[PDB]
């Protein structure tokens, strides 16, 4: 699973 | 046909995995109102979210038996499927917590 988004 | 069984608020996303990069589903960023539907009939499931602003679908996705439901953190929830990875970007945490627990909820019943 990929890293959460950011801004 | 089909029974929502929760309401979401969330900033829906797909995975750009040759960009490595969320983007907006639909192509639009902004807040949806994320339902998951019971098609009884079948006992299947599916996400549907619809933008607040214009309604535009963006995202229709079944729930198959088996899915790794993954609560990254307390706001932001992902899963994948055969095609895309999808993410949901909750409002609040009373958000996800409601739309997890229907999603748990359809896992353990598929």
């Amino acid at each position: 699973x990929p890293p959460p988004p950011t801004e | 046909s089909e029974q929502s069984i929760c309401q979401a608020r969330a900033a829906v996303m797909v995975y750009d995995d040759a960009n490595k990069k969320w983007v907006p589903a639909g192509g639009s960023t902004g807040f949806s109102r994320v339902h998951i539907y019971h098609h009884t009939g079948n006992n299947t499931f599916r996400v549907v979210g619809r933008k607040i602003q214009d309604h535009q679908v963006v995202i229709n996705c079944a729930i198959p038996k088996g899915l790794k439901y993954n609560q990254a953190t307390q706001t932001f929830h992902q899963w994948r499927d055969a095609r895309q990875v999808y993410g949901l970007n909750f409002g609040s945490k009373e958000d996800a917590n409601v739309f997890a627990s229907a999603m748990m909820h359809a896992l353990e019943v598929l």
